[PDB]
């Protein structure tokens, strides 16, 4: 039977190697992970997302444990750091029972009844909270305060649950209709701001272009105006050759910029209608201040973000070629101004025709601060998005684990009883969550977690740690809370994966 | 984790040495077989192959004070390592790794606060040009040698003094024309972009210009083989000499029936432009690169005001200037015997000229040289013993990595480090802010910093203790990578 | 070499005192020793272990053989000073490492043990003289956690009656007390409560037919060391002696009856084949003296001693009991039981006790112990340093705290964490100057050590500290060790 | 703090070694040891008593767990197997904790934390059970189950009890003054008898030596009296022989009387011949080499005044026995005294076809009545077979953690290491280490019920009506041994050379 206990032997070797690297990457204490991959580039991760996907993995079981761990991250974005590190020790608790000489599907056995009888506990533990915005605001700060430094966390929970509320079509949430992240090198990192609108890459480049418009509608285009010194030899290989030629080029957008003009006397015949041009590529600089001297606004340099953007919530009918200069491609913005701040120009589209796209502003002064937040934002819509469709909100910071452990030993040999100590192996390795959160944060794993294994009620009491203190603290009232989908595809992905391991022999 | 910190240990070790204005010059033979002797701990952080990725992060921040302020390199990663030094015997006691981060914040945030408590600044203006050439002293005093810094002072400021105008600057005009031969102290000063040319020919009292572009520089049978080129460079130079140009730019060398046709016309054949001054010039004036000779239009031109010879330096040179700043470009001329003395002495114009540029928009000046550090480590360590709890020992921890600078600049100059840095501690405590650490005595004696004239930018330190500590903190809070 | 070798001799310092560092403190963690032979020893005492330990260098030995000299003298503490000097040498190669001079490093070291030696005394608690509460205290403070905690209620009556009965006043009123004058007779057979105290010495050996004018009311001693003969053919210097009479003359060597006879015609009764532990407190109990020499033969030989001999047969036993003496220096102690491994512990930790009481008579101080006045002490030379400049400020400053590791072991193996025990203590030391608090050796918890009641005396701990300041300042002394090899 | 770590290694596996070694010598379906001197002798052995004695160790510091656990052996007689295994696994219990990194002295102070309870559980689940024979009976056979067969406990428990009820005196209960071991090489294991008196070596060599001696009284005599210029050498010697024979008769008409007072005699030495003719013409029983055990037990039992010469010839230094015969049985013969004039000193008969397997039913014979002994000299009894170990698990983990709170895991530690001797007596008698194991963790009470597994099914069997029982001086001295022992080699440092 050796046979068996060599593949036990490399799947616990493998699921430990995972479990202390994800141990140390859990908590708001945790401390980041750096990845290097050939090239010298250099990313700051905290999150065990990025740390499955990239890592250069050592073992061979250990790509398949990654790889299961991220079909679980699929649906629940964060909680895989706990996900892999609750198999590694799930399996490991196995081992204390196969070393004695059990079968192993007499713990799958026990794992299965064990599945249940915490699903039953889950089921009732909960309390289906209304959405008011507090109790998403609490969620997206304990969501948000993994990631970052805590009061940074309570800056931006308002600035993800604000944006969070600007979805509100009960067909189909989505976060990436309408929030579009991006970042400004302002040296500072506080002002990460959600503006009710299409944020655009730049700004007016020229000082006569107009920094107001209010009554806004939109020439798209993406083929080029500018005064195009081609990228291929410009001066080709007399001189009165060339001297008209590309003064062609320049009466083609003379008569284009006569069609501009052509076109702004189509609607614009009032000056309230104000309008602004966008092309993806460059302006060109004497139609630069020749729309300057008409006050329209400007700009190159835009991304296909924008433009689905545009399409999308401004209701802009996009344009390719210039023949079709017609009032009917349009948008409309009721709000375009360009916003210069730190060093670069910055317009600003809002109060189109249907507001549903939002813009996730991060302010940064390094780029490491900016993937960081930009990840504690995204982790943290993504957070209370499943805090919305699920109708409950559970407590968190690792009370349900102790109270299902509190749960688990007081199921009794009802069970099996061989089967008995398959429970009892699943209930101990629960408990490892308040262990390393506690041991994260410099408190003892032993000593915390026997003062919350002591229920503070006649009930096994809703008590987490406390990542300040180390003491037993009950999570309702201060509102430290997950949504319930994440813990419960925690619990069912790992038990299936647990009982999927546990029943190897040989490999060849 | 120790290994990090080692490598950090021994990348501020490599660049402690050349700390201060007795830094200890390095050699460089790079990858492609350069040869400097020099100073700047940018220079060197910009050829040495840092492999380990934990130092990435201090050479990142130290990149990133560079691109601010241009000097407080070397005290970054000087600072770091300290902060780093500490911080592992911090964790031998028995503190947490997260406890040094959050207690070396704290003590950050009060030392920002109390930087701005000690400021002696600048008196009324960035013009009257004696006041300002002894405010530009300090910062060619720490890079070159002290003795030649009074010319230099004055070379390098009377240039940058041109435009201190309506409030903007532009540290790229000022510019180094590169002119070997004669000794330091035959440098002096022009007004407009200015470089060697070959010939004569030159239009000297122009209007605004036209002044031709270069991206890129140059029996019977034969005879007519002979005409048919002499009317091809003809009518070439004329292709140039249509639309009424009066200078042809070429980067290379002259031709003979060229420079015949360009004294037909009347038309200064300027030669032997460098690979930097092809985008420099058509900044300038206005100028769009074009590769032949052919393809000039009207349209396809830049414009200067005023091209002649100067003869300053002992060399013939040609002047640009009188732009739309009209008086934008101002190079300055840097004569040398050899080559490695003088990529020093440039980097020491622009390292003065960027310190020029912070004192645009800061006029708040610190006594340095051991001043302000001093000063900060009694503050902070006075401040350390106020909180309790486990950031009590941390707060301790910060304030004497300060003490890591004197130091620093204590070996640096032949001075036991303990007794000096005991005796500024003491003075400090009665002979307050003003005093720090004098270099010329071989004995270790304080000298107030402030008669001295050795100040340097508040927001060069301001920044730099922000910018070290974040370096120390994101260095910190790694464990390690499979490597 | 140099310095090189000066940091080998504190590394072979701090790898001596860091073996035994653990075994201080009443929760001492275990240790094991084996020969190469396979035998397999479990202690708990550190001089136990600095006994079989080998050692290759010889800076160690001389470290080791300071404090065995201090062993003898007062008592334990033996670990202490080799624990507090390796702390204190470690932290000096950091100043060595500074390319300073050991000789600035020893004169701070030095400063800051008169520093020791005085605030040790600010903080000196004085205790009454005789007072059987207190006195009761002494043993409650310095004989607990050991074996006399069944056996403490015989021993605190043994402490009393020894110190007062081992009392020298030579220069002044009965200032020194002694170790060795206390007439121990350490004798199984009855119960531990007939260990009790006398006055006199008492002697194993009796004359081996007891035929003789024997038990004088006042017996005046004369000492011989020669043996005694039958007569002329001593009896002559035996007649002699009847110029002064004295009423005993002892010797060391055997006397048959006839001989004893004789001495009877003299009346002077002798002892024979005695130990030397039983001749010194002869002499001492009552202030003989010896001379043969005929000119030197005056009224100066004879010295009139004791009040009582007696012959005694307490446990069938030859017993001679010289009591109701002249000085009450050498007086009786017996120790009764089965067994002698508890009453010896009463000896020794009682000599140390008896050391205790010696101070009590000099300076009846006792410090808050358990690292209070380590912290007392640390926290009034660090204020002291701050005000102090010179190169000399960080390594007077560097023993203010290279020495709280007194706390610092003791909150170590007693299962508690040492960084937030130790900066709470220090947190209400420093503002909180007049407090002297202990970290308790029981539950790991920073208590007030003078409602705990565990006092240690003032001049055991200013020994102990002494000698750790002049075992460094020894070490750091210490060149090279060129000799050979 | 690696120091600390390498000794903790190198001490939890030596007392897993000691462990592994002496865990299956625990139970009836034990298995022996061959102890192998260096001369190629066998000795099988069930019993950890000499088991840690012969053992060749190879281990230093696997000695002193050894050295500590005969001094059990002295103070509790037979289970230091299980001394040894709960000391091995106390340690590994506490492994389990000071690898996760805590410190040993929260595990000490949590193994005393359980261990003054587990004594207050100890004095309260006992029995004080009266000195009834059924009681000492049913001591005997459990403690002779573990070493015999149990149709041959059920032999010898019946021929211990009787001879410790022979030791039922005011206050003086003594095994090794009265109660000897004689083994008789013939054909048949099942015929161990308690003998009132004496067995001497060997018996009558003539047929003219009578067999029935009534008013026996018995000579002891250390000289031979065999036939041991030289034709009238050994002739002369030949004539001490005479006169030796001749004073024989002196006394032999000079003690007489009547014929109702018998003479008996032996020797450490040879009887001759004819002298053994002229002994047996009288009717006079003769031996030669009785043993110096025999000697103190005609003192001590069967009153012999002891003699050695033959000029005292005297009437009053002789003994006083109503029943001397000579047997043979087997090959040999043995000289039965009994109705001893103050009959003290017995003799258990051990018959049997073999030697080695004979000296391990001495030795099961000695520990089952050591066992009884303390049995007796214990004012109680106890329930065995891991029913208050059982019942001690389910005190201590239900023992609160109004302990120290951190030192509650210690608590739990001693709990569940008190555990393994039911696991090994499970996996011994060759059930399921885990699954009768919680079958006897579901109390059949709404306590925890004094169950015992049986060692032929696998069943939670109470053994309160079975009588499998212990004496309160062996679980009492372990629980006192045990936890000290273990915080001993707990708070270990490293090594010296
Ligand atoms: N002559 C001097 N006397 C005292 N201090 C000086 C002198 N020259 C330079 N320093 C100090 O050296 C410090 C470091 O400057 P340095 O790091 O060399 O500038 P950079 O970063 O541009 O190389 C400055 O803060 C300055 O106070």
């Amino acid at each position: 039977v050796a046979r068996a206990q060599a593949a036990l032997a490399v799947n616990i070797s493998a699921a430990r190697g995972l479990q202390d690297v994800l141990r140390t990457n859990l908590g708001p204490k945790g401390t980041m992970k750096m990845l290097v991959s050939g090239a010298g580039d250099i990313k700051l991760t905290k999150d065990g997302n990025v740390l499955l996907h990239e890592m250069q993995i050592q073992h061979p079981t250990a790509s398949l444990i990654a790889k299961v761990a991220t079909a679980q991250d699929d649906i629940t974005g964060d909680g895989t750091t706990s996900n892999v590190l609750i198999i590694g020790e799930l399996l490991k608790q196995a081992d204390l029972y196969i070393s004695e000489g059990l079968h192993p599907r007499i713990i799958t056995e026990g794992f299965e009844a064990a599945k249940e009888k915490a699903l039953q506990f889950l089921e009732e533990v909960k309390v289906s909270r209304e959405m008011d915005r507090e109790t998403l605001i609490d969620v997206a700060r304990t969501s948000l305060r993994t990631k970052v430094h805590a009061e940074l966390a309570d800056v931006l929970t308002e600035a993800v649950v604000d944006s969070i509320l600007a979805i509100k079509k009960q067909d189909e949430p989505i976060d990436l209709f309408m929030i579009e992240i991006m970042e400004m090198k302002h040296k500072s990192e506080t002002d990460t701001s959600l503006i009710r609108g299409l944020v655009l890459d730049h700004g007016a480049r020229h000082p006569d272009m107009k920094k107001r418009v209010e009554d806004a509608y939109i020439l798209t285009c993406n083929v080029s105006l500018e005064y195009e010194k081609t990228e291929v030899n410009s001066g080709f290989f007399s001189a009165e050759e060339r001297e008209k030629l590309v003064k062609a080029e320049r009466k083609f957008i003379e008569d284009r910029v006569k069609k501009i003009i052509e076109l702004k006397r189509k609607v614009c015949g009032d000056s309230d209608k104000g309008f602004v041009v966008i092309n993806q590529k460059g302006i060109d600089p004497f139609s630069l201040d020749a729309l300057s001297k008409e006050g329209i606004v400007a700009l190159r340099r835009a991304k296909r973000r924008n433009m689905e953007r545009l399409t999308l919530a401004c209701g802009g009918v996009a344009l390719n070629s210039f023949d079709d200069l017609s009032p009917d491609c349009l948008g409309h913005a009721g709000l375009v101004y360009e916003y210069t701040l730190g060093e670069e120009k910055f317009t600003f589209i809002e109060k189109c025709n249907n507001p549903r796209s939002v813009t996730l502003l991060i302010k940064g002064p390094n780029k490491h601060t900016l993937t960081q937040i930009k990840d504690a934002v995204r982790d943290g819509l993504r957070a209370v998005k499943n805090a919305i469709d699920d109708g409950c909100v559970v407590p968190g910071a690792g009370a349900v684990e102790v109270a299902m452990a509190e749960a688990l030993i007081k199921h009794k040999p009802s069970v099996k009883g061989r089967a008995q100590l398959g429970v009892q192996a699943f209930a101990d390795a629960l408990l490892i969550i308040p262990k390393v959160l506690a041991q994260n944060s410099g408190f003892d794993l032993q000593e915390t977690l026997v003062k919350i294994q002591a229920e503070h009620s006649e009930s096994g009491q809703l008590v987490g740690v406390d990542l300040n203190t180390g003491e037993p603290m009950v999570a309702a009232e201060v509102g430290v809370w997950d949504n319930y989908c994440v813990k419960k595809q925690l619990l069912h992905s790992c038990t299936v994966i647990a009982t999927n391991i546990l029943l190897v022999d040989e490999i060849m | 984790v120790y290994r990090n910190i080692q490598a950090c240990k021994e990348l501020a070790q490599t660049t402690r040495t050349a700390y201060g204005p007795n830094g200890m010059n390095k050699m460089v033979i790079n990858h492609l077989e350069k040869l400097f002797v020099t100073n700047d701990a940018a220079t060197i952080l910009r050829e040495l192959e840092v492999q380990h990725p934990a130092a990435k992060m201090i050479v990142m921040a130290s990149h990133m004070q560079e691109q601010e302020v241009g000097d407080g390199t070397n005290f970054v990663l000087v600072f770091a390592g300290a902060l780093l030094e500490l911080a592992e015997e911090l964790l031998r006691i028995g503190l947490s790794v997260s406890e040094v981060i959050e207690g070396y914040e704290i003590a950050c945030r009060k030392a920002h606060e109390i930087l701005p408590n000690l400021v002696c600044c600048s008196a009324k203006n960035l013009r009257d040009i004696d006041e300002v050439s002894s405010l530009l002293r300090t910062s060619i005093m720490s890079k070159q040698y002290g003795n030649e810094v009074f010319l230099a002072k004055l070379i390098a400021q009377a240039c940058v003094s041109i435009f201190p105008d309506s409030g903007h600057f532009n540290v790229d005009n000022i510019r180094v024309c590169k002119i070997l031969g004669s000794g330091i102290s035959s440098s002096s000063v022009l007004h407009g972009m200015v470089f060697k040319k070959e010939t004569e020919g030159d239009v000297t009292s122009v209007k605004d210009a036209k002044i031709a572009v270069y991206s890129c520089p140059f029996a019977e049978e034969l005879m007519n083989f002979s005409k048919g080129e002499e009317n091809l460079m003809d009518a070439q130079v004329k292709a140039i000499a249509d639309t009424g140009a009066n200078v042809v730019v070429t980067g290379g060398k002259v031709a003979d029936m060229a420079l015949h046709y360009a004294n037909k016309y009347n038309i200064m054949l300027v030669r032997l432009n460098s690979k930097w001054d092809l985008r420099r010039l058509c900044k300038t004036v206005g100028a769009t690169a074009l590769p032949r000779l052919t393809p000039p239009v009207l349209e396809e031109m830049g414009h200067c005001d005023s091209v002649y010879l100067s003869e300053v330096g002992d060399t013939q040179v040609v002047v640009f200037k009188h732009e739309k700043e009209d008086g934008a470009i101002s190079t300055i001329v840097l004569r040398g015997s050899t080559d490695n003395l003088m990529d020093d002495i440039e980097r020491a114009v622009d390292d003065g000229v960027n310190t020029f540029k912070v004192l645009t928009r800061d006029k708040r000046l610190v006594p340095g040289g051991g001043a302000t550090e001093i000063e900060l480590a009694k503050q902070i360590t006075s401040y350390g013993e106020t909180c309790p709890g486990l950031e009590q020992y941390a707060i301790k921890k910060f304030a004497e990595a300060f003490e890591a600078i004197p130091r620093a600049l204590a070996e640096n100059s032949g001075v036991k480090a303990n007794e000096v840095i005991s005796k500024l501690y003491a003075v400090h405590q009665e002979g307050n802010k003003n005093v720090g650490l004098d270099i010329e005595a071989e004995v270790p004696a304080v000298k107030d910093m402030l008669e001295a004239g050795i100040l340097d930018t508040y927001l060069g330190k301001y920044w730099a203790i922000k910018l070290a500590t974040n370096a120390a903190v994101t260095v910190l809070r790694v464990d390690q990578i499979i490597m | 070499s140099g310095r090189k070798v000066q940091s080998g001799n504190i590394n072979a310092a701090k790898t001596i005192a860091d073996i035994i560092r653990t075994c201080l403190g009443p929760k001492s963690m275990m240790k094991m020793l084996l020969d190469p032979m396979g035998g397999i020893v479990m202690t708990n005492d550190g001089n136990a272990i600095l006994r079989e330990i080998q050692v290759q260098h010889p800076a160690a030995k001389s470290m080791i053989e300071i404090s065995r000299t201090q062993d003898e003298e007062v008592g334990d503490g033996t670990t202490s000073v080799i624990i507090l000097a390796g702390e204190m040498l470690s932290v000096a190669e950091h100043f060595l490492e500074q390319q300073m001079h050991p000789t600035v490093v020893i004169s701070a070291y030095r400063k800051a043990l008169d520093d020791m030696i005085s605030t040790l005394k600010k903080i000196s608690i004085p205790v009454d003289i005789s007072d059987s509460d207190m006195m009761l205290n002494i043993i409650n403070s310095s004989i607990t956690t050991k074996a006399i905690s069944r056996w403490s209620s015989l021993a605190c009556n043994i402490a009393l009656d020894a110190v007062k009965m081992v009392q020298f006043e030579e220069n002044g009123r009965k200032e020194i007390d002694i170790k060795k004058y206390a007439r121990v007779e350490k004798i199984p057979g009855g119960i531990i409560e007939d260990s009790c105290v006398l006055r006199g010495v008492m002697i194993n050996k009796d004359v081996t037919h007891p035929r003789m004018r024997r038990y004088i009311k006042n017996p005046r001693i004369v000492l011989l060391d020669s043996s005694l003969e039958y007569k002329k053919g001593i009896q002559q210097l035996c007649e002699d002696i009847i110029q002064l009479k004295p009423d005993v003359v002892i010797t060391e060597k055997g006397i048959s009856d006839l001989a004893q006879h004789y001495l009877m015609r003299a009346n002077i009764t002798a002892i024979r084949r005695v130990r030397k532990t039983d001749n010194n407190r002869i002499a001492r109990a009552c202030g003989a003296r010896i001379v043969s020499r005929p000119e030197e033969l005056r009224e100066d030989d004879v010295g009139t001693g004791a009040g009582l001999l007696e012959i005694k047969k307490i446990g069938d036993e030859y017993f001679t009991f010289i009591t109701d003496c002249k000085d009450p220096k050498a007086c009786t102690i017996l120790l009764r039981g089965a067994s002698k491994e508890i009453l010896s512990e009463v000896e020794r930790n009682l000599q140390d006790a008896m050391q205790v009481c010696r101070n009590v008579l000099l300076d009846p101080q006792l410090v808050p112990g358990g690292g209070a006045s380590e912290m007392a002490v640390a926290h009034a030379l660090t204020e002291k340093s701050k005000a102090m400049t010179g190169v000399e400020q960080w390594p007077y400053r560097a023993v203010a705290q290279a020495l709280e590791v007194i706390p610092r072991t003791l909150i170590q193996n007693c299962g508690a964490s040492t960084i937030r025990l130790l900066t709470s203590l220090r947190a209400k030391h420093t503002q909180e100057n007049c407090e002297t608090w202990g970290v308790n050796g029981e539950t790991g918890t920073l208590v007030d050590m003078k409602e705990l009641g565990i006092w240690e005396p003032l001049a055991v701990k200013l020994q102990t500290y002494k000698t750790a300041v002049e075992t460094a300042v020894l070490l750091l002394r210490i060149d090279d060790i060129v000799s050979g090899h």
